[PDB]
């Protein structure tokens, strides 16, 4: 209990597992735009997707609501990991 | 009361002059007339805010 | 509204998908403003008013002063460097 | 006489063609030369719709100043530029083929007021109906278009002309703010 | 009386020399002080949320707009009191932080452009005023021409602001195409039921919102903020945010907006987890700008957001302003100085600051606890009054993600303290020259507002009640 | 002498509670065109654009 | 003078000395942050536009 | 004929606790009816800008040594002090027309002068050299322009019929 529960698994849902979770998710949103020192072309091909992805997202929404939730979970997965 | 509402804002002014001395690495009483300047300035701010609140209360009283 | 939407969308994708020079960005930005004008002026005609033409004669001026400002920004960028890169700023 | 009918759809096709020659060119001057071609195709459309005054304002300032400005910049500056090769630009094709469809159809969606999302699009194309032009004899002086712009900029919207003064002011101050190096 | 200043000073700066620039900025500072002191009795015009439409359905003058109109002059006095005044009288401190000749002109042209949006009714005043202020940011950025990063930053900001300006003009044109009028009150609550307007009004919103840092397009702004010099960026981070956010909040065109709710959540996620592993101080500081500008699309979803907004904006402006001025003080004590335009770059560099002086770290501690919402501070009631409106109007998952975002954000706010209270090995025993008196009195006053604003919280609520209802 | 000094405070808090309920109802109350917009020029009615105007346009 | 600089998580961050602005360190691909080699150092400009 | 309003306008719609005279005062009227306590504010503002600059360099001098600023800046301080004093002067004196401040000695003068030009038979406000549509437009511009004194100066020079008064 003092090693497999108190220090083992209640820190995985505590300050040890969340340190690694935030380390991974921060590293991915940092590396969103890593290379391509042409930052103008890199930010400019990003403005197009974020008026296309939203524009298809709303089309998918107003036919059925349930089929955008896995889309949004998968966008969080590709964005944060 | 108006008087305590002046004294408290003047005490905020004394705190501004004190902390501004202490960032500059001066002693507590460095330019001890500057406490009078800040006290009068922030007390005047208390005058202003006190009178605005008075007039706002009277506008609410006249709506009945 | 076809000619305005087509200039806007195709000028926009000409802005987005360059990697070769800096001036194609400027001229695609300028033709986007043209594409907005082509839609606005026909809505002025078909509704019988000048007020879309009012916004037209204002946005002509703002496109002008936009070009003046932005090309002085480019000469700032070029003075300190030697040659404007191919890939971009 | 109905050779003289398709004149608008012609210039639409010419504008499509002309932007294809904007974004696919070798020199950086060839692109602005097709751009002044695009301005004059536009000015032909603006005369065609019933606006003779604007077309000449577009010639005055758009193949007027800002043309000469861009031609000038491309002269006295060196700018490296690659060609439209397939090995560097075919990777963008499956995004372009999505965004063409989506951005065009969505840009033709908002002219409608139904709530079906297929009757919204089909009101953009379902317009082959000829407006009827009556003669009303109510107007007495030739207040053309430019008179009314000069009446609305000067009385009803004098503040927009007067903020506009500050914008042109800024367009004078800015290049002297930058490109001088005082002392 | 901005233009009475601008027209006068532009002739005055045209003839003065390069040495006179400091004293010109001192003059303009004192001028703005006395415009705030001798002319601030115009609050009496409204007494029951009375709104005036001036210049003929073109400008709109109400009291929300009067408060923003007063807030911008106050923060401009604090910004202009930086360029006017020397930090120390040394060789380094003269060659650092030099104001250019045309800088003081471009500030007030930007304030004209920022005020004519919050006061704006027509779309054409909207468009001309976003253009005026966008130019002024193009040129406030590029005025330090002999900097490599600043020129690259101005050229990036140019094209991104240009795309979002054409997106706004497309939305304005499109609303004109579906309804003849330009004014927002042609809506008057009967249109929106019988008219599909949701797509137009969101594209008008998203056009301004993406100019500010709404988080799918957050990467370019962080780069511009890290690349400009450290004094351009306090101004160009404060001003466009508060100017257009009080526009979009005064005119509630996107209620229940699903796109706005998604991008609000995405902002609160990626800001609070983007600032986590970052070693540069202006970066950390700009993502603290991003999460806090994403407690804004939230109130933009609401109806009747004028206690939560205004309280949180003046909270955020004081807190923002104070922590930039803290690191501008902190550059004297650091051991390494690079990059003349941007002297402190890393948050590793302000180590051991408590052993240099303790009261600057006392100041830094109260501001960093005010960002994370610590209850006896003024920054707490801002989040409290956001949450008394989020939960008031049905946004429950928004509230949970707001809380989790605040907790993840506090982790990189407290890194500033973790660095600044540590052992340094090289303590200062005697500084020969001392920092400028007025420029440290300004920070002391901005602290004592933060730490003692809960005193006057109750007066503000009663005043508010009279003057907006 | 303490139950009375509580009744005073509880009246002083119920007064503030009723003050809040009022001032939260006074926000959502709809407002005139003369209070909300331009005080003089109280009509919304245009007569806009009178130079080449036609008799029979009013309704 | 500390052995391990921290980085708001359990991570190692580079202690940026004068020695990070070299011709070797120029043009190493990396995100806009966690990076050294500013383009504007008094050692990097080397009296440019002379 | 050149004095018919032909728009609809609120009548005696007071902006404060006191009765309005006037919805936009003509510039000559504002300079007429202002109190001596108002010329006070003009003088205090012309005094506060050069003394304000000399004070603000007594705090921290520009070149490290306390020297008086040059006469060159004291002249510009005097000019912009007259500018702030006139802005505060016009702003005060036209709050008195709106009935939002204390309105005692000017409601009597506006009984007096309006009654004294109803006896001379002329127009109650004055004949402008404008068509009545330009009077309407030019006074939709100058209505309530005293708010926004913080941005831009705008005044009434138009001499149009309507002022929110009882009959005309
Ligand atoms: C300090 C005071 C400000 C200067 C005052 C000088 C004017 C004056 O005293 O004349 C008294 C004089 C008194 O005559 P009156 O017999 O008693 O009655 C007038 C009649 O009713 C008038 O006859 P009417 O009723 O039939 O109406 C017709 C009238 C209709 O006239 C109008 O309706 C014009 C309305 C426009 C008002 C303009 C306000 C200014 C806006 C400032 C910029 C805002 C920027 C915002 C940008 C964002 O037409 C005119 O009379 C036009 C005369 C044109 C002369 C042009 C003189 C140029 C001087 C420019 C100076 C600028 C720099 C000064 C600062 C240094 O008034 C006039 O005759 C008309 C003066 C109109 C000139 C406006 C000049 C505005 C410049 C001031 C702005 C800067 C300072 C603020
Ligand atoms: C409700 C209560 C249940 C709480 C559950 C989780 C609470 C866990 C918690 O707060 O300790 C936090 C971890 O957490 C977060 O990393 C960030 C704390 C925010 C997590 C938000 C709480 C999530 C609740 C989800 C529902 C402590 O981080 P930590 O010291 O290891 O992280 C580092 C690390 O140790 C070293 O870099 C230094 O010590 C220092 O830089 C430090 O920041
Ligand atoms: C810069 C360059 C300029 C480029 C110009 C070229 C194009 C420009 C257009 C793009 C402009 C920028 C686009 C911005 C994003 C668009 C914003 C947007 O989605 O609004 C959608 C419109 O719902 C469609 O009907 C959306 C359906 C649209 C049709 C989908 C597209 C068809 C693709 C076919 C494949 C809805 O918003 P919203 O959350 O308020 O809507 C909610 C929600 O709909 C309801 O359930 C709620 O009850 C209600 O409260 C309401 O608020
Ligand atoms: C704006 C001010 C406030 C910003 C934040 C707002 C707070 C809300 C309102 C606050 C109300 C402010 C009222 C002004 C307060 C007036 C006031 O105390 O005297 C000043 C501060 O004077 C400003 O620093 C003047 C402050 C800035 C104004 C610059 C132009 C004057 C106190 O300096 P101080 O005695 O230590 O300065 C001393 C002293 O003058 C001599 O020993 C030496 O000559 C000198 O070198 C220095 O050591
Ligand atoms: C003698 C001067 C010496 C030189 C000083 C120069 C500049 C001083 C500038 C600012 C000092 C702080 C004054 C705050 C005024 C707030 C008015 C107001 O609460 O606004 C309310 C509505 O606010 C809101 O919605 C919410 C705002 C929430 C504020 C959050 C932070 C407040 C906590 C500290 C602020 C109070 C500290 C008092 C210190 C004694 C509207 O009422 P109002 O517009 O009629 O008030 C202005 C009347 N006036 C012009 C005559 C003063």
């Amino acid at each position: 209990i003092a090693h497999h529960v108190d220090k083992g698994s209640l820190y995985r849902l505590g300050p040890v597992g969340i340190n690694r979770l935030l380390n991974k998710a921060s590293y991915n949103v940092i590396n969103l735009s890593s290379n391509t020192r042409s930052s103008l072309s890199m930010n400019s091909m990003l403005i197009l997707i974020t008026i296309v992805s939203l524009l298809l997202l709303v089309l998918v929404m107003n036919v059925n609501f349930i089929i955008v939730i896995p889309v949004l979970i998968s966008i969080l997965y590709i964005l944060f990991s | 009361a108006l008087f305590t509402s002046l004294v408290g804002a003047s005490g905020l002014g004394f705190a501004t002059k004190f902390l501004s001395n202490k960032i500059r690495l001066k002693p507590a009483g460095y330019y001890p007339l500057g406490y009078v300047f800040s006290g009068v300035a922030w007390a005047g701010l208390g005058l202003v805010l006190h009178n605005v609140h008075q007039h706002s209360l009277e506008v609410l009283e006249k709506k009945k | 509204m076809f000619i305005g939407t087509i200039i806007l969308v195709l000028s926009f994708l000409g802005f987005v998908f360059n990697r070769r020079n800096i001036i194609l960005a400027f001229i695609c930005l300028e033709t986007m403003l043209l594409g907005i004008n082509l839609i606005l002026l026909r809505n002025s005609v078909l509704f019988d008013d000048i007020s879309g033409s009012l916004f037209a004669i204002v946005i002509i001026i703002l496109a002008g002063v936009e070009s003046a400002i932005g090309l002085s920004l480019l000469v700032s960028y070029y003075r300190l460097r030697g040659v404007i890169n191919s890939y971009g700023i | 006489m109905y050779l003289t009918y398709y004149f608008i759809e012609i210039t639409i096709f010419l504008a499509i063609l002309c932007t294809i020659f904007i974004i696919s060119a070798k020199n950086p001057m060839v692109s602005i030369l097709y751009m002044i071609a695009l301005f004059v195709i536009a000015a032909m459309y603006l005369y065609l719709i019933g606006l003779g005054i604007f077309s000449l304002l577009y010639i005055m300032i758009y193949i007027g100043a800002i043309a000469v400005l861009f031609l000038f910049i491309i002269t006295l500056l060196d700018i490296n530029s690659t060609e439209l090769s397939v090995k560097s630009n075919i990777r963008d094709l499956p995004l372009v083929l999505i965004s063409l469809i989506v951005l065009t159809i969505s840009g033709l969606m908002i002219y409608s007021n139904d709530s079906i999302l297929i009757n919204k699009l089909l009101e953009a194309f379902g317009n082959d109906y000829n407006t009827i032009i009556t003669q009303d004899w109510f107007n007495i002086e030739n207040t053309t278009l430019l008179t009314t712009i000069g009446n609305v900029l000067l009385t009803n919207n004098a503040f927009i002309l007067l903020v506009l003064a500050i914008v042109l002011l800024l367009g004078i101050i800015g290049p002297i703010s930058i490109t001088m190096k005082h002392k | 009386m901005l233009i009475l200043a601008i027209i006068s000073l532009i002739t005055f700066v045209s003839m003065s020399k390069l040495s006179d620039n400091r004293a010109i900025i001192r003059l303009i500072n004192i001028y703005l002080i006395l415009v705030l002191v001798l002319d601030s009795f115009l609050y009496l015009l409204f007494l029951n949320n009375q709104t005036y439409t001036v210049m003929g359905e073109l400008l709109i003058f109400n009291s929300f707009t009067f408060y923003i109109d007063m807030l911008i002059y106050f923060i401009m006095i604090v910004i202009s009191s930086l360029y006017g005044y020397n930090l120390y009288n040394n060789n380094l401190y003269k060659t650092l932080f030099e104001p250019k000749k045309e800088l003081i002109i471009l500030f007030l042209i930007n304030i004209l452009g920022a005020l004519l949006i919050v006061h704006s009714n027509d779309f054409i005043t909207l468009f001309v005023a976003i253009e005026l202020q966008s130019y002024s940011i193009y040129l406030i950025t590029a005025i330090y021409n002999s900097s490599y990063k600043a020129s690259k930053a101005s050229m990036l900001y140019f094209f991104m602001g240009g795309i979002l300006s054409i997106l706004i003009a497309y939305s304005i044109n499109t609303y004109y195409s579906v309804l003849n009028s330009y004014t927002l009150h042609s809506l008057d609550s009967l249109i929106i039921n019988t008219l599909d307007l949701n797509l137009i009004l969101i594209a008008l919103s998203l056009g301004l919102l993406f100019k500010i840092g709404i988080a799918p397009l957050h990467k370019w702004l962080i780069s511009i903020y890290e690349n400009t010099p450290i004094l351009i960026t306090i101004y160009i981070s404060l001003i466009p945010k508060i100017s257009i956010l009080s526009y979009l909040v005064l005119s509630n065109i996107s209620i229940n907006s699903l796109v706005i709710s998604i991008l609000a959540i995405l902002t609160l996620l990626v800001g609070s987890v983007g600032g986590l592993l970052q070693i540069k101080i202006k970066r950390l500081l700009a993502f603290s700008g991003l999460t806090n500008a994403g407690y804004m699309m939230l109130l933009l979803l609401l109806n009747n957001n004028e206690f939560s907004y205004l309280y949180y904006i003046t909270q955020y402006s004081i807190s923002h302003l104070a922590i930039f001025m803290i690191i501008i003080f902190s550059i004297y004590y650091i051991n390494y100085i690079n990059n003349q335009y941007n002297p402190i770059i890393y948050v590793n560099q302000l180590k051991g600051l408590i052993h240099d002086n303790a009261y600057l770290v006392l100041s830094m501690a109260i501001v960093v606890f005010s960002f994370i919402g610590i209850p006896p501070l003024l920054g707490f009631f801002g989040k409290l009054n956001i949450l008394m409106s989020i939960l008031n109007n049905g946004y429950y998952f928004i509230s949970i993600v707001l809380i989790v975002a605040s907790l993840i954000s506090a982790l990189y706010y407290l890194y500033l303290l973790n660095v600044s209270i540590q052992d340094k090995n090289n303590i200062l025993i005697n500084s020969n020259e001392t920092v400028s008196s007025v420029l440290s009195y300004i920070l002391s006053s901005l602290i004592i507002l933060i730490t003692f604003g809960f005193i006057y919280n109750s007066l503000i609520i009663d005043i508010f009640n009279v003057y907006f209802n | 002498d303490i139950l009375n000094e509580e009744a005073k405070i509880v009246q002083a808090l119920n007064n503030q509670r009723e003050l809040t309920i009022k001032m939260h109802e006074l926000k959502r109350e709809e407002k005139d065109y003369a209070h909300s917009y331009s005080p003089l020029f109280s009509d919304p009615v245009p007569q806009g654009g009178s130079i080449g105007k036609a008799p029979g346009s009013s309704r | 003078q500390d052995p391990i600089p921290s980085g708001a998580l359990g991570q190692k961050v580079p202690h940026v000395d004068e020695s990070h602005q070299d011709l070797l360190f120029r043009t190493s691909h990396m995100v806009e942050d966690l990076e050294t080699y500013d383009e504007d150092s008094p050692i990097n400009t080397s009296d440019a536009n002379t | 004929s050149s004095s018919t309003p032909l728009v609809k306008t609120s009548v005696n719609y007071s902006y404060g606790d006191y009765p309005l005279i006037d919805a936009d005062p003509h510039f000559k009227r504002v300079v007429g009816y202002m109190r001596p306590s108002d010329y006070g504010v003009i003088g205090l503002a012309t005094a506060a800008l050069p003394a304000g600059i000399c004070f603000a360099e007594w705090l921290d001098p520009v070149k490290g040594k306390f020297a008086r600023p040059s006469v060159k800046f004291l002249r510009v301080a005097t000019m912009l002090g007259f500018a702030v004093g006139f802005g505060a002067a016009y702003a005060r004196s036209s709050l008195r027309f709106f009935g939002v401040t204390e309105n005692a000695r000017e409601y009597k003068k506006d009984e007096a002068q309006m009654a004294a030009r109803k006896a001379a038979g002329l127009e109650p406000y004055g004949t402008s050299s404008l068509t009545p549509e330009l009077q309407e437009i030019a006074a939709k511009n100058s209505a309530h322009s005293i708010a926004g004194l913080f941005i831009f100066p705008w005044f009434n020079f138009v001499n149009h019929p309507y002022h929110g008064r009882e009959q005309k």
